[PDB]
C-alpha cells in the first residue's frame, strides 16, 4: 500500500499526497532532512522520535523513512509493551527487535516464477506467451499475494526462494508477456535480516504455538553459529550488512533498563535507524522515580531528534478514509464519507475507521450497493468511542449531577 | 478422541439457562422479548451485527468490549454471541480475578481458558472389517474374517490388494481394515493358536467382539482443554478429582503430542477446528503482561472471539506505572476492539426479567411480590433481588404453599442480606 | 457440647435456646434456609457467609450447620491468618483445609467396648453384667473422654479403631447394662476425611513438632496413592464420597490468589459447604488494590449467600456464660452472673468468658464455694479489656486532654 516517503528529490518539499502517503507536510520534510543528514554523516548514533497525537500515520512516516534509504531496508514495527513478555527475557525481547532491523544482502542463484495469471485451499494458473500451466494454491501463498492484491491478468514475479509475489504491471487494461519458460534461475540479491537467519536456521515452530510452549527465545548456540557465518561472509566479500531502521512505538512505556539497552545497540557502528514514537504531552520514565517529557530519560532528550505530526483536516482525512473503504472493498455515498470523516473530527481516525467495516454489514443486511448516511448513524449509535464509553459507564456508576443542576 | 468426553463449568452458565440466544429479526433489529431477553435493545443489535462480521471473516485482529455497570447484561449477551454463531459452539467464561493464582503463571490459567475456547466438530463415518484371515484366490482377493459371534467372507477392491501385500499377512491373522483409504495389519496375531507354554509372548490378539461388519459413527465435540485434560491421565472420578496443589499433570510435551494428533485430523478432512469465544469479565483486573499476550492471541487466525466487559470508567493499568486509561485497557488493545454500551434496567424492565427467571427455576409468585423484588432491583443490584426466588419458594413450601406472596419475600431479605446492607448494619 | 442446629423440623422456626444453641434465631432460620437450597439443587457451588458482630457464636451455627446434613458429615475450622505460614505454602495450607472437609464412608468390622464404667497417667474400670474389667489409661484416651465429660456410672461405646468414646446414657440417674463380653466385632460405618487418611499414610509425626522440623506439608507422592485408591473405592462401591462443610474465619485476610483457589476447590461437583465468616463491615482486599465490603472480591460477593448474626440481649447472654461456668466448673452467684452479663453487654462476650476463670482462683484464694460480685470486680479492674487497655496505653503516652479541659 505505502509506495515511500512522498517528497521532492531536489526542493525537498512535499506533495500534499503522494507514494501512498497523505498529508503530514511538516513531519515528511523533517523526516527528508533526518535521512540527508545520516547520508553525509552529520548525525551519527542519533535516534528520531515522532511525536504527535494518536493515530497520525506515525507508521507510515517511518515506513517512509525506510524506502528512502534503500531498495531492500529492513524495518520492524515494535510497541514498547511488547517486549514485557511472560515468557521470554525483555534482553531477548529487544534483541529479537534490533537484529530484525540488521540485514545481510547475498547474491543467490534462485528460480523467479515470470507470466501473467488467470485466476479461480485455492488453485490459481499462470500463462506465458509460450507455455500454460496450472498450480495448487498454497496456504501461506494465498495471505501473501491477497495483501498484494493480486487480480486477474496481472503481471508477476514470484522468487520461490523468499516467497515473495512482486506486481510487475499487466498486459491489458502496459507491459507484455515474458518469452521463455516460467522458472528461470538468475544471480539476485537476497536481503534477509539476522533474526530471520535465525530463526531458518533454528527449530521450526510447531502448528498452534501461541496454544502451548516457550516463545521464540531462539538459543545462543544458534544464534553464535549465524553471528559467526555472516562476520566470515563479511571479510570474504560474500555479504553486505545493511543497516535498516526499527520502529518503537508506545516510548513512553519503556523501563530505564531497555534505553541503557538501546544506547548499547546503538553505540555500534553498523547499528540502525531508531525511531521512536510517543501519543503523550506529558508522562512519567519507568524504573526512575523522576518525572519527564515523553517518557524518555533526562540523558536521552537531548541525544535524540524530535519531529511532530499535527491533527488531519477534514479534506486530509477526506481521502484516508476512501483509501481504507477502497481497500475494505466497500461503496459509499458522498454523504456517508462526510459524516465519516466528521466522526474522525471529534473521535480518532482509528474509530472512524472501525465504523466502515461494522455500517458495511448493515448496509448488507438492508441489500443495497451503496453505504449511506443512515447506515453509517447506525454504527456510531450502536458502537461507542473510548470518550463515549467512558462518559456513559461514570454516569452509570455515580449521577455526578443531578436533574436540579446540583452537584454531588 | 473417541474416550475423550467433555467437562464443562456449568456453574458459570447456570444463571442464564433461561437465555436461549439473541431476539432479533431477518433486517438486524431486536425484539421487545425474545430468546429470553427484556429490553438492552442497543447493546443486543450491537453485539447481532459483530456476530455477522465473525460469519463474514472481517474481524481481522478484533474483539469486542461490553461497558456497563454491575448486572446491565454483559455476561449474558456474551453468551448469547456464542448461541447465535453455531451450534454446540465454546463459550468460556472469566474473571480478571481467576488469573491471579497461587501457582500457574498469569498466562498458564489464561492459556487452558483459550484452549477451553476452541473446539473440534468431528464427523467420521468408518466401515469396520475385524477377524482373522482364510485367503482365496480369484481373479481381485477374497478374505473370509472371522470374529467373537459372527462369520464373513468379502470380495476386495484392488486398491486394498497393493496395502496388504506392503505389510505381511497370513492365513490365521487378526486385521482391522478399513474401505475409507484404511490400512493396518497384526501379524501372526490370533489369541486361538496360543499355548499355555509361553506367557511373556504378547505376539497374539483376542478375536474382536461383535459382527465383522460395523458402521462406527463418530459424531465429537469437545474443545482443545478436552483433548489436554483427557490425555493428562495416566477418568469419570476426574469431574470430580482435583486435590493437588502443583497440577503437575499438564506438561508443553502433553500439549505438543495434542497439537501433531490434531493437525493430522485436519490434513486428511476428518474434523475441522472450530474456534468460539472467551469472554472476560473483570477486564481491568488483567496485567500489562496478560494483554500483550491477548495482542499476540488476537493475531492469530485460529484465535477465538476474546469478548471483554468492564464495570469501570477511569481505571490504572495493572502492570503499568499508575496511568490511568478507559475501562482499564491500555491504547495498544483499545483499539483492537469495539466497544458495545450496555443501559441499565427500569423497574418495568425488572419485573419482566423476574417472571423469566421464575418460569425457568420452577418457582410459582403472586403479581404483587413480582413488584416488591423489582423494588429491590432498583433500589440494589439486579443479581440480589434474582437470588431470592430460591429462599422465598422454601418459606411457601414450609408454609404449605406453592404461590410466593410479599410476606413470603419480605422475609427472604430479613434472612438474606446484600454486601451493602450486612456492612451498614454492623455500624 | 453443641448437639445440632436447634430448628423445627416442619417450619423451619428456630427456638431460643435447644440442641446446644442459644439465641441468633434471624441467622439460623436463614442457616436452615441454605441447608434445603442445596439440598433442592437450587444452590450450586455456592459459598455462605456468617457476618456480624464478634463472638456470636459463628462457629456454632456452621457447627450446626454440618450435624443438619448428615449423621457424620465432616466439619474444620480454619482461620484465614493460619494459611499464611512460615513452612507450609498457602496453597498446601487450603488444600489441608479443603481435604480435611471431604470424607469417605466404608463399612468396616472392628471391635467396640460397650459397657458401664467405675472411674479413679490413670486407670478407669469397665463393667458389664456378665464381665468385670480393669484397663489402663492412654495418655491420649484421657484427654479425649474429658472432653466428652464423662461421669462414673455412665454406659459408653468405644470404637478401638477410631478411639472416638460415644455416650449411649446410664443405667443409674435410663438405659440398661449390655449383655456379653466387653469388646465385639461388627460392620460399622467409618467416616475418615481425605486430610486424616493422608496423615495416616504419611510418616508418622515425632514427639515435639513445633520444637523444630518441616510442618504438616504431606509429600505428593503419598497423596496419589490415597486419591487413586479412593478413585478404586468410589467404581467398587467399597467407599461413598460425602462433602462435608469447611469453615472459613477472618475472611478479610485472604488473598487474591486464595479465593482463586476457594472457587477452583468449589467448582468440583464433590466440592463441600464453604462457609465465611467476617467479623468486619468494611474492609479492604489484599492483593487487589481496590475496596470491598467484607474484604471478598467484586466477583465473590455476587456469588455468596450472606447470613447475618446479631448482638446478644442481656437474657441470651445471662445463659452463655452460666453453660460456660458448668463446663469450667464454676459455682457463681445470682449477682455475679448479672455483673458478669453487664460486663458482656459493652465489652465482649469472649472479654467476660475470661473474667469466670480468673474470678475462680481469687475466690478459691478467699477459700469459698460461692463466687460473688467482689470476685468479679476484681478481675475487671486487675485485668483490662482491648478498648480499656489501648484507652490506658493513649492516655499514658500523651496527655491527650488537660487538666483545664483544654486539648494538645
Ligand atoms: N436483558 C435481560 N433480559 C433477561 N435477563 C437479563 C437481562 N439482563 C440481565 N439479565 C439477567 O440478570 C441476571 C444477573 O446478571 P448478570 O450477572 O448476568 O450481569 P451481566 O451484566 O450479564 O454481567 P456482569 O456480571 O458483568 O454485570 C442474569 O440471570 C442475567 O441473565
Amino acid at each position: 500500500h505505502i509506495r515511500g516517503l512522498g517528497v521532492d528529490a531536489d526542493t525537498l518539499e512535499p506533495r500534499p499526497s503522494s507514494q501512498g502517503l497523505v498529508g503530514q507536510e511538516k513531519a515528511r520534510k523533517a523526516a527528508a532532512v533526518v535521512l540527508e543528514m545520516i547520508k553525509q554523516g552529520k548525525i551519527a548514533g542519533r535516534a528520531v522520535l515522532i511525536a504527535g497525537p494518536p493515530s497520525t500515520g506515525k507508521t507510515a512516516i517511518a515506513m517512509g523513512m525506510a524506502q528512502s534509504l534503500g531498495q531492500d531496508v529492513p524495518f520492524t514495527t515494535l510497541a514498547a509493551s511488547e517486549i514485557f513478555s511472560l515468557e521470554m527475557s525483555k534482553t531477548e525481547a529487544l534483541t529479537q527487535a534490533f537484529r530484525k532491523s540488521i540485514g545481510v544482502r547475498i547474491k543467490e542463484e534462485s528460480e523467479i516464477m515470470e507470466g501473467e495469471v488467470v485466476e479461480i485451499q485455492g488453485k490459481l494458473t499462470i500463462k506465458t506467451t509460450d507455455m500454460e500451466a496450472i498450480y495448487d494454491m498454497g496456504s501461506k501463498m494465498i495471505d501473501a499475494m491477497t495483501k498484494e492484491r493480486v487480480m486477474a491478468g496481472d503481471i508477476i514475479s514470484i522468487d520461490k526462494s523468499s516467497g515473495k509475489i512482486t506486481k510487475l504491471g499487466r498486459s491489458y487494461a502496459f507491459l507484455q508477456c515474458p518469452e521463455g519458460e516460467l522458472q528461470k534461475r538468475k544471480e539476485v540479491v537476497h536481503t534477509v535480516s539476522l533474526h530471520e537467519i535465525d530463526v531458518i536456521n533454528s527449530r521450526t515452530q510447531g502448528f498452534l504455538a501461541l496454544f502451548s510452549g516457550d516463545t521464540g527465545e531462539i538459543r545462543s548456540e544458534i544464534r553464535d553459529q549465524i553471528n559467526t557465518k555472516v562476520a566470515e561472509w563479511k571479510e570474504e566479500g560474500k555479504a553486505e550488512i545493511v543497516p535498516g531502521v526499527l520502529f518503537i512505538d508506545e516510548v513512553h512505556m519503556l523501563d530505564i533498563e531497555c534505553f541503557s539497552y538501546i544506547n548499547r545497540a546503538l553505540e555500534s557502528d553498523l547499528a540502525p535507524i531508531v525511531i521512536m514514537a510517543s501519543n503523550r504531552g506529558v508522562s512519567r520514565i519507568r524504573g526512575t522515580d523522576y518525572k519527564s517529557p515523553h517518557g524518555l530519560p533526562l540523558d536521552f532528550l537531548d541525544r535524540v531528534v524530535i519531529i511532530n505530526t499535527h491533527p488531519y483536516t477534514p479534506d486530509e482525512l477526506r481521502q484516508i478514509l476512501s483509501i481504507r473503504a477502497q481497500e475494505e472493498e466497500v461503496d459509499l455515498t458522498p454523504d456517508a464519507l462526510a459524516l465519516l470523516t466528521k466522526i474522525g473530527q471529534e473521535a480518532g481516525l482509528r474509530y472512524a475507521s472501525n465504523l466502515i467495516t461494522t455500517s458495511q454489514l448493515i448496509a448488507a443486511k438492508r441489500r443495497a450497493k451503496q453505504v449511506g448516511v443512515e447506515d453509517v448513524q447506525r454504527s456510531f449509535k450502536l458502537f461507542y468511542d473510548p470518550a463515549r464509553s467512558v462518559r456513559f459507564v461514570q454516569e452509570s456508576e455515580k449521577r455526578l449531577i443531578g436533574n436540579d443542576g446540583v452537584v454531588d | 478422541i473417541s474416550e475423550v468426553r467433555g467437562n464443562t463449568r456449568d456453574h458459570r452458565t447456570a444463571a442464564h439457562t433461561h437465555i436461549k440466544g439473541l431476539g432479533l429479526n431477518s433486517s438486524g433489529i431486536a425484539e421487545k422479548q425474545a430468546a429470553g431477553f427484556v429490553g438492552q435493545c442497543a447493546a443486543r443489535e450491537a453485539c447481532g451485527v459483530v456476530v455477522d462480521l465473525i460469519k463474514a471473516h472481517k474481524m481481522a485482529g478484533r474483539g469486542v468490549l461490553l461497558a456497563g455497570g454491575p448486572g446491565t447484561g454483559k455476561t449474558a449477551l456474551a453468551l448469547a454471541i456464542s448461541q447465535e454463531l453455531g451450534t454446540k459452539i465454546p463459550f468460556c467464561p472469566i474473571t480478571g480475578s481467576e488469573i491471579y493464582s497461587t501457582e500457574v503463571k498469569k498466562t498458564e490459567v489464561l492459556m487452558e481458558n483459550f484452549r477451553r475456547a476452541i473446539g473440534l466438530r468431528v464427523r467420521e463415518t468408518k466401515d469396520v472389517y475385524e477377524g482373522e484371515v482364510t485367503e482365496m484366490t480369484p481373479e481381485t482377493l477374497l478374505i473370509g474374517l472371522k470374529s467373537a459371534r459372527g462369520q464373513k467372507k468379502l470380495r476386495l477392491d484392488p486398491s486394498i490388494y497393493e496395502a496388504i501385500q506392503k505389510e505381511r499377512v497370513q492365513v490365521g491373522d487378526v486385521i482391522y481394515i478399513e474401505t475409507n483409504t484404511g490400512a493396518c495389519k497384526r501379524v501372526g496375531r490370533s489369541d486361538a493358536y496360543a499355548t499355555e507354554f509361553d506367557l511373556e509372548a504378547e505376539e497374539y490378539v483376542p478375536i474382536p467382539k461383535g459382527e465383522v461388519h460395523k458402521k462406527k459413527e463418530i459424531v465429537q465435540d469437545v474443545t482443545l482443554h478436552d483433548l489436554d485434560v483427557a490425555n493428562a491421565r495416566p477418568i469419570i472420578s476426574m469431574m470430580g478429582q482435583l486435590m493437588k496443589p502443583k497440577m503437575t499433570e499438564i506438561t508443553d510435551k502433553l500439549r505438543m503430542e495434542i497439537n501433531k494428533v490434531v493437525q493430522k485430523y485436519i490434513n486428511q478432512g476428518v474434523a475441522e477446528l472450530i474456534p468460539g469465544v472467551l469472554f472476560i469479565d473483570e477486564a481491568h483486573m488483567l496485567d500489562i503482561e496478560c494483554f500483550t499476550y491477548l495482542n499476540k492471541a488476537l493475531e492469530s487466525p485460529i484465535a477465538p472471539i476474546v469478548v471483554l466487559a468492564s464495570n469501570r470508567g477511569i481505571a490504572t493499568i495493572r502492570g503499568a506505572d499508575d496511568l490511568k486509561a478507559a475501562h482499564g485497557i491500555p491504547p495498544d488493545f483499545l483499539q483492537r476492539l469495539l466497544i458495545i454500551p450496555t443501559h441499565p434496567y427500569e423497574p418495568d424492565e425488572i419485573r419482566r426479567i423476574v417472571r423469566i427467571r421464575a418460569q425457568t427455576e420452577g418457582v410459582q409468585l403472586t403479581d404483587a411480590a413480582v413488584d416488591r423484588v423489582a423494588e429491590h432491583g432498583v433500589r440494589i443490584s439486579l443479581r440480589y433481588c434474582l437470588q431470592l426466588l430460591a429462599p422465598a419458594s422454601i418459606l411457601a413450601r414450609v408454609n404449605g404453599r406453592t404461590q410466593v406472596d410479599v410476606q413470603d419475600i419480605a422475609e427472604a431479605e430479613e434472612l438474606f442480606l446484600d454486601a451493602r446492607r450486612s456492612a451498614n448494619i454492623l455500624t
